[PDB]
This record gives C-alpha cells, structure tokens and sequence, in this order.
C-alpha cells in the first residue's frame, strides 16, 4: 500500500519504467519510419482496396 | 539503501542463472515421477499396515466379546452358586468390557472410514501419475514434428 | 498404462456392484445409515469411473 | 470464551488479509505476463526496424 521501497515494490517500479520507455523507444523508432511518404501511401492504398 | 539495491540485483541474477541450469523437462519429470511413486508405494504399504492393524484390533475386539461371553457364563454359574460377590463382579466386568468394545468399534469404524478414503485417494493418485505420463507422450509427438522439419533439409 | 488404468476402472465397477449388493442387504437389515452410505459410495465411484 | 472471541476476530482479519494478499499476487502474476508480452513485442519491432 505504501509504495515505499520494498523487495516487491522496488522491482515493480523499475520494470514498469522499462516497459514504458521501451514502448516509447519503439514508438520513436516507428515514427521516423512512419514519417516517410511511402509508408503513408500504403495505408491510403489499403483503405481503398479494403472498401472494394 | 545501497546494500538493499545490491542484494536485489544479485539475488535476481543468481536465481535466474540457477533455474535455467536445472530447467530440463526430462530430468525434473523423472525425479517427480520417482517421488510420487515412492510416496504411492509408502501409502500403499501404510494402507496395508493400517488394514493389518485394524485386523489386529478386530482380533482384540473379538477376544473382548469372547471374554464377555465367558463372564456371562460365570454370572449364570454364580447365581447357581448363590454367592453375591461373584455375581456382582461379573456384572461390573461386563459393563467395562462392553464400553471398551463399543469404544473399539467406534475407533475401528473411524479407521475403516479413513482407510477407505485412503484407498480412494490412492486410486486417484494412480490416475494422476498416468495422466502425467500421457502428457510426456504428447510432448514426444511434438518433438517428432521438429525432427520432420530437419528431415526436410536432408531431403 | 491404459490397460493398467482399465483394470483399475474394472475394479471400481466391481466395487460398485459389491456396494449395490450391500445396499440391497441394507434394506433387508432395515438400518438407514448403511443404505445411505452405499448410495454416497456409488455416486462418487460412478463419477470417478466416468472420469476414468 | 473471551480469548476465543479475540482469537476468532484475529483469525478472521488474518484470513481476509490473506485473501487480499492472494488477490494481489494473482494481479502481479497477470501483470508479469503482460510485461513479458510487451518485451517480446519490442524485440520484434526492432527486428522489423532494422530491415
């Protein structure tokens, strides 16, 4: 309940931080790829194709 | 605070390394299989011993019943004799023996109920080990599939 | 193993028959407790047999 | 009887606490499984990322 440093609580904070940062890092890596026009073009093409 | 941080890191690293070294499916299963079988053998022996003990207890109970009959005969004989003391002693002897017999019967009944449960438990245990064995066979089938992919390379 | 399991299953079936005979005997005896015990014993064994 | 009442109250409180503790570990286990899934996804993304 306290959230004070503990054998279980301490481990949980670090792991959660790692999960948040790793996901953010992946997103950061992803956004650069996302920024390029070709990636955007594929999504637009797919939507038209999907509707058909 | 520093010591605590160091301890947690060391413990995690040591624990992770240790589990991986001993994480073999065949070795762990075999050890587990040996332990349950040994326990089952001990349990079977215990049940047999309990049954033997119950039989021994039953013989003692039977002897008490026989003793009561002898006492009953003596009581009848005592009446013919006309001695008040002999008759009184027989009645007292019969009552304690009857109470003891009843207590023994109750204990035996409880033991009988318990042994039956143990036998049922043993049967369940036998079913459980067989189920574990079946799982290994399924795992073996999966292993063969991996081998088949390798056979493809050879082909 | 299956054959061994089958033998155990067969024994359970035999036990049920013995219990069934006892139940009939219990009715003749007129003791309520013996009859009740037999019924309880038959049900668990039947369930175990079905599971087996 | 007074001692029994105190013992019973303590036991009930302990049992409730144990149940709460049991619930917490289960949640942690679920979280751990979820955490593992997130880690696996990142590696795959990285592999895709390189190409």
């Amino acid at each position: 309940v306290r959230g004070m440093n503990t054998s279980s609580a301490m481990s949980a904070f670090e792991r959660m931080e790692e999960k948040v940062l790793m996901q953010e890092s992946r997103a950061q890596a992803l956004g650069e790829l996302a920024g390029a026009d070709l990636e955007t073009q594929f999504a637009q093409l797919e939507g038209g194709s999907d509707v058909d | 605070m520093g010591l605590f941080d160091r301890i947690k890191r060391v413990v995690s690293s040591n624990l992770n390394d240790l589990v991986n070294k001993a994480e073999d499916p065949e070795k762990m299963l075999e050890q587990a299989i040996l332990e349950m079988q040994e326990d089952l053998v001990q349990l079977r022996q215990g049940v047999a011993q309990a049954i033997a003990a119950q039989k021994r207890s039953e013989k003692q109970y039977n002897d008490a019943q026989n003793e009561i009959n002898k006492w009953q005969r003596n009581a009848q004989l005592a009446l013919q004799k006309g001695d008040e003391n002999l008759a009184r002693q027989a009645l007292e002897r019969k009552k304690t023996y009857t109470d003891t017999s009843a207590a023994l019967k109750a204990s035996l009944d409880t033991q009988s109920t318990q042994v039956e449960t143990l036998k049922r438990n043993l049967i369940q245990l036998e079913s459980k080990i067989s189920e574990a064995k079946t799982k290994k066979e399924m795992l073996k089938a999966r292993i063969t599939t991996a081998k088949a992919q390798e056979q493809l390379q050879g082909m």
